[PDB]
RNA sequence: UCGAAUUUGGGUAUAGGGGCGAAAGACUAAUCGAACCAUCUAGUAGCUGGUUCCUGCCGAAGUUUCCCUCAGGAUAGCAGAAGCUCGUAUCAGUUUUAUGAGGUAAAGCGAAUGAUUAGAGGUUCCGGGGUCGAAAUGACCUUGACCUAUUCUCAAACUUUAAAUAUGUAAGAAGUCCUUGUUACUUAAUUGAACGUGGACAUUUGAAUGAAGAGCUUUUAGUGGGCCAUUUUUGGUAAGCAGAACUGGCGAUGCGGGAUGAACCGAACGUAGAGUUAAGGUGCCGGAAUACACGCUCAUCAGACACCACAAAAGGUGUUAGU
RNA sequence: GUGAUUUCUGCCCAGUGCUCUGAAUGUCAAAGUGAAGAAAUUCAACCAAGCGCGGGUAAACGGCGGGAGUACUC
RNA sequence: GAAGACAUUGUCAGGUGGGGAGUUUGGCUGGGGCGGCACAUCUGUUAAACGAUAACGCAGAUGUCCUAAGGGGGGCUCAUGGAGAACAGAAAUCUCCAGUAGAACAAAAGGGUAAAAGCCCCCUUGAUUUUGAUUUUCAGUGUGAAUACAAACCAUGAAAGUGUGGCCUAUCGAUCCUUUAGUCCCUCGGAAUUUGAGGCUAGAGGUGCCAGAAAAGUUACCACAGGGAUAACUGGCUUGUGGCAGUCAAGCGUUCAUAGCGACAUUGCUUUUUGAUUCUUCGAUGUCGGCUCUUCCUAUCAUACCGAAGCAGAAUUCGGUAA
RNA sequence: GGUUGCGGCCAUAUCUACCAGAAAGCACCGUUUCCCGUCCGAUCAACUGUAGUUAAGCUGGUAAGAGCCUGACCGAGUAGUGUAGUGGGUGACCAUACGCGAAACUCAGGUGCUGCAAUCU
RNA sequence: GGGCGUGUGGCGUAGUCGAGCGCGCUCCCUUGCAUGGGAGAGGUCUCCGGUUCGAUUCCGGACUCGUCCGCCA
RNA sequence: GGGCGUGUGGCGUAGUCAGCGCGCUCCCUUGCAUGGGAGAGGUCUCCGGUUCGAUUCCGGACUCGUCCGCCA
């Protein structure tokens, strides 16, 4: 028959990685979350508590609950034709936070100073960021950068 | 009389017609899953700090 | 439990089933098909241990039948009085309750205790009621 | 398996509320009663014509019960029930396992 | 009582080892992939000619053996036992399945079709591609043309397109010609059994020194 | 076959789960493996057939889970209708930036596991065969193992490495910063946790593009046999074969082209006029150049356009161009 | 049941049936008997036939095997 | 005359009772039947690097086992190889060195684990009580399994801590009925006491067809509703198999590859074999063989004209145009 | 800058073979009455810091060292791959257009950094 | 038709590449309800080719025998 | 073609992750009857894996004996 247990299609998912294996480190034991704070789901194999499911791995979700040794994330999940709310318990082993919101604050507080700063002159902060705009008019020079001649080689077994 | 036993054909289709909406956010979630020892203070703590909203603007 | 079901087809010979309330002994299987659409079904004839009466039963095949819990225990004889054999464990425990065979087998084994050798004693359980087979000498360990 | 006769467990009653001595046993299901409920209706509904009225179950599966440790606190007589996995041999006679001996 | 090749020509299938999961194979037909003068020295032999397919396909063990013997047996006849050194070089690894079924007549009465019809081993197959050396001979100068044309009877027994290419390297080395004498002209190759070890700038001096004097003989 | 176990008239007896049968399930009023008549009875049917006027607007499904379920239902999905609260947003089958996650394609095997070709150098209280040896933990060759440095080839259920395409989150006002209130939680401790008071920061308020209104609720229809094409892919020698993944189609759809055709190419449709085109074509059928330009081919089975309606290995001082 | 005459109808009662004037506690209903109880009731003893034990029966249904030695013997 | 309170008769009770009555006699399925379980589950792979994903796909496994093989703590390091020591050698015990796990962890497989999750020792029962929340399957129902807490009460250790069974992924079960534990609480409805009975909360007895009927066959005497969703003809796709044809040439042929053949390989054709599939037909396309009769194909047996020979003649063989 | 105690990242730190180490600190080292544990005061426990020694541990250095780490326009814009065509080819497969882009290899360089407290010629 | 195996003295039967026994009867010796003993004869190892040095033995082909599976509705 | 069973000393076989009995060959004892004790004898069909260890647990292979291979 089909086999669809709470571990099936984990081989590569859950094993350690190379070199790696072994107890983890005290890091992600001092490391500290409070509600509200955005983490990423990276289980870990050598911890067989508070072990997410393989469809949690890589989602990124908000933590609403603290306890003892475990933490309480919100995930959105699609099923069928809308996203619901599903709320894990994961021991911090299985978790770290998402740099890309520590990035964005950073963001935030320079934009901020630049904006506190530009404010005594009023010089059109232009706080936006902007894409990658068409690169502009240049000159080019041969001042020895002559251009040399290419052409196509002919054809070789090489073997 | 064997048959199709199983396909995921149009079914993207019929979830993106009036499909893949995101679920509305609020100010103030659920406090379900939250623990008790939390909650059973915090209840206390909100009891007080409306009492000193009370006496302050009354 | 102290009896368990089965599958006609998952039976096979030299097995216990239980035929009328009796712990009987398959000596001989036959299948043959009931039509020619139809399922085959099995003959069974089998040998009631304790009292060597033969039974036969024929079934579907997809039937289940029931199957006795038939376990083969070694004691080692103390005395054989008034047709009741006494019997040691190891770790020396003692039944008397085992009553002495009526055949053969309990004749050859009143010689062989009057003429004194160490006799090693097998009796079956099935379905709470008990009995004496056969009977060896230990070869080593006199 | 193997279970011992005396467990020390809580006890839920009314006077202990702790971890007292409990001596075990295993739960018999004793003899149905006549003049239950259920019995006085089949009997009526079986008298007469018409039969076997109620099925009878033939399709038997398992070849095994669960077993049930009946619990019975040594201060104030109070008793437990607790269920157990699925075992072909069941002992509470204590015979512990010795490692480093001979077959 | 073989079926013919065309069933199994193509890559159609992942490939399907001998291994513990399959546990009742068929061994190869061919077995030996060295021949020739194979305990010849390295600079014994400085031409080396390669047929190389041309294809994306399954060449079958039964058809390598039959270039092996083919091949081998043009050249020993018209150049000599020991003029040569040909290596097969690729190795039947993949297996063949066959799900047979019953030739007898009113043989639906007992067949029961597709079902099941997961097959058994009965050959085995190498998977080559394109650009890839079936066979590599190395000899003198003085034999080039019956290699070429022994590679050429041998190209018979192969379904698909076959080329036959002189290698501008030096034997069943990895070098040119002159890259090969400029370094063999210094003491930094060292003979083996067929091959040759070469020096490298890494490694302890000691070990550099005890091999390899004469480039140190400077 | 024809003097009888004969043929036959009339009278009479046996009645429907009953009769009668020298036995065929035969006969019992053209009815018999259970007669005929009326009633229950308009018996039940997940099964077959049919189902009656017009126009307008919207518009599917053959998929999930459970069922003595597999020709049927329930349930979710797709669809319609009625709307309700608001007024440009708590949006988006899209991109960018930042940040994660993955073990396929590829690659690798003088990297682990496993398979595998060939020699070389060593190890014999530490192999086996021969020959020389009284024999010898003797010798000399040879062959096997094991080790060392190499060498050839591989892996759906091998791997150090490791894409592309897909995929999670964030890009603020429900935000940031400052100050200090509550608590029975927490701390050695106004330490912290959570929720707060008061104050400051507004249109470049925090990337792009678009928004066609955004959000919410009730109720119910039909459907729950699908099939085809490109790409990935499984079983099979293969199949207009069977089974999956993503997308687009046909079903449900006409129109121009492919002579012809459900699915291919182009393009989706109110009624008309003018112009321009797509795909496809311009000797004649047939609307449109027997146009222009450079070559090749002469077939005593030429060739002529994707899907598509077939041809291979091997050859040829046929002819052309090359190395 | 077999199917004139003639000539014969062998072996097997383990099974399934059928049948005994055998022997007698194993199974063992209702009524009845005894004990306990305040009673409903519960528990025992006793317990007919038939099963179970012991015989017969194949012109009853039926059945009529293997391994060695040298048809025969084990 | 006989018989006699026994037969008979009436009502209950046990046996016997296809003589008769009523009913049943799974599903999936490359047609059905036999086979198997793909019917409830688990590991790796197919699976196309989020998740999901089929086939009677591949390789396997489950209906158990364990008072320790659970919980806590302490000490130690394993497989293997080398070098040694009386009996003692290939394998008995002891000693040293090397040893990233090449061992072990109950079982299938895959992950995980080195002052441990392994081996040995010490103490125990957290495999306890009370109800909630969450994850997987999913309708975001049930069942099973699991995760993190709260309120107690415990175990262990110096302690931090750890523990709500087994290192993780499988190891299992509704309504009704019976029975047990708890509350010793509620009710027996004219009022009480005591038995008895019925309730509430939590377990057990089991449905493996595993969201859970109580169940043997035969029909060639057969019937009905349907089905080309589905088999037994032809036809169509395919050509494994059957038949026929090539290419290469190690050899046979006294000598000599090819007069005639031709191994090991390999490329095709045909639909006069048999399979495979299920597209059409089940409100019917008359189903073997023979007889009769016409036409077509050529892969030519004979006849016509030729080429080759291991063609002297005769006879024969190979081949061409030829139906 | 050396050393110790507690660490963070967990080989640029590991491994092999040599060499060096002032001062201080670690270390080996001396002892068995007491607590305690062993077949064995070897490990562990306790006592002294006395009798001694850098021999080892430890730290640092050396090696065209093994390994590991970093970089390259080194291989290589290669392999692979998203999209497109009434492109080629009997087919197998392959070119082109708009994009993304490896691994092995080769070469070059490197061989622990650092937090808190104490202490040192 | 195809597949698989088989072939020894007059008969049965043993054979690893280096034709033996038993039975029939030839003779001799030796005996009622007729024996035994001793020396005998007896093969082109089914046939034909190649390998070897020599094939019963190895291989290829042919013959022969014995098994197994096969036409239609 | 598929499925099931089968091989243990000469025979019967049994079995825990090779035993007897009857055969065989000796020796001893005592009839009417005997009996006892020794030995030679088994790669558990074969080959692998698992397991401390396998007749036993599993897989593959061989032999033999069975049972099906039906509707058209
Ligand atoms: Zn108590």
């Amino acid at each position: 028959g089909k086999s669809h247990g709470y571990r099936s299609r984990t081989r590569y998912m859950f094993q350690r990685d190379f070199r790696k294996h072994g107890a983890v480190h005290l890091s992600t034991y001092l490391k500290v979350y409070k509600v509200g704070d955005i983490v990423d789901i990276k289980a870990n194999g050598s911890i067989q508590k508070g072990m997410p499911h393989k469809f949690y791995q890589g989602k990124t979700g908000v933590v609403y609950n603290v306890t003892k040794s475990s933490v309480g994330v919100i995930i959105n999940k699609m099923v069928g034709n809308r996203y619901l709310e599903k709320r894990l318990n994961l021991r911090v082993e299985h978790i770290k936070h998402s740099k890309c919101r520590q990035e964005f604050l950073e963001r935030v507080k320079a934009n901020a100073a630049k904006r506190a700063e530009a404010k005594a002159q009023g010089v059109a902060v232009q706080l936006k960021r902007q894409p990658a705009q068409p690169r502009e008019s240049r000159i080019v020079s041969t001042e020895g950068n002559v251009p040399q001649t290419l052409a196509p080689v002919p054809y070789e077994t090489f073997i | 009389a064997k048959s199709k036993n199983h396909t995921a054909h149009n079914q993207t289709r019929k979830a993106h017609r009036n499909g893949i909406k995101k679920p509305k956010t609020y100010k103030y979630p659920s406090l379900k899953g939250v623990d008790p020892k939390f909650r059973r203070n915090h209840k206390h703590a909100l009891h007080g700090t409306a009492k000193a909203l009370a006496a302050a603007k009354k | 439990s102290a009896t368990y079901p089965m599958q006609c087809s998952a039976l096979r010979k030299n097995g216990f089933v239980v035929i009328k309330s009796r712990p009987c002994k398959i000596v001989d299987m036959s299948t043959s098909k009931t039509g020619k659409h139809g399922h085959a079904k099995v003959h069974l004839v089998a040998i009631d241990i304790f009292t060597g009466k033969k039974l036969e039963d024929l079934s579907p095949s997809t039937h289940n039948m029931e199957v006795p819990v038939v376990k083969r225990n070694e004691y080692q004889l103390l005395d054989i009085d008034d047709g009741f054999l006494s019997l040691m464990n190891m770790d020396g425990d003692t039944k008397d309750d085992v009553k002495a065979p009526e055949g053969e087998l309990g004749d050859s084994l009143q010689t062989a205790f009057d003429e004194g050798k160490d006799l090693m004693v097998t009796i079956i359980s099935a379905m709470g009621e008990e009995a004496a087979i056969s009977f060896k000498e230990a070869a080593r360990t006199d | 398996v193997n279970v011992p006769k005396t467990r020390k467990t809580y006890c839920k009653g009314k006077t202990c509320r702790k971890h007292t001595q409990h001596k075990v046993t295993q739960y018999k299901a004793g003899k149905a009663s006549l003049f239950a409920q259920g019995k006085r209706r089949y009997d009526r509904k079986q008298s007469g014509f018409g039969g076997q009225t109620k099925p009878v179950f033939h399709k038997k599966a398992k070849t095994t019960k669960k077993v049930v440790l009946r619990l019975e606190c040594v201060k104030c007589k109070t008793r437990a029930q607790l269920t157990l996995k699925r075992c072909k041999h069941f002992e509470l006679g204590g015979e512990k396992k010795q490692k480093g001996q001979a077959l | 009582a073989r079926r013919p090749a065309r069933c199994y020509r193509y890559q159609k299938n992942k490939p399907y080892p001998k291994s513990r999961y399959n546990r009742a194979v068929p061994d190869s037909k061919i077995r030996i992939y060295d021949l020739g003068k194979k305990k010849a020295t390295v600079d014994e032999f400085p031409l080396c000619v390669h047929l190389v397919s041309n294809e994306l396909e399954q060449l079958s063990s039964e058809a390598l053996e039959a270039a092996r013997i083919c091949a081998n047996k043009y050249m020993t006849t018209v150049s000599g036992r020991d003029a040569f050194h040909l290596r097969v070089r690729v190795h039947p690894f993949h297996v063949l399945r066959i799900n047979k079924m019953l030739s007898c007549a009113g043989a639906d009465r007992l067949q029961q079709g597709m079902r099941g019809a997961w097959g058994k081993p009965h050959g085995l197959a190498a998977r080559v591609d394109i650009g890839q050396i079936i066979f590599s001979v190395r000899t003198k100068d003085s034999n080039k043309d019956v290699v070429v044309e022994g590679l050429r009877r041998a190209r018979y027994k192969f379904p698909g397109q076959q080329k036959i290419i002189l290698s501008k390297k030096w034997g069943f080395t990895n070098l040119d010609r002159p890259e090969y004498l400029k370094k063999r002209e210094a003491g930094e190759v060292k003979d083996d059994g067929a091959f040759v070890k070469f020096l490298s700038k890494k490694g302890s001096l000691e070990n550099n020194i005890r091999e390899f004097p004469e480039y140190f003989a400077a």
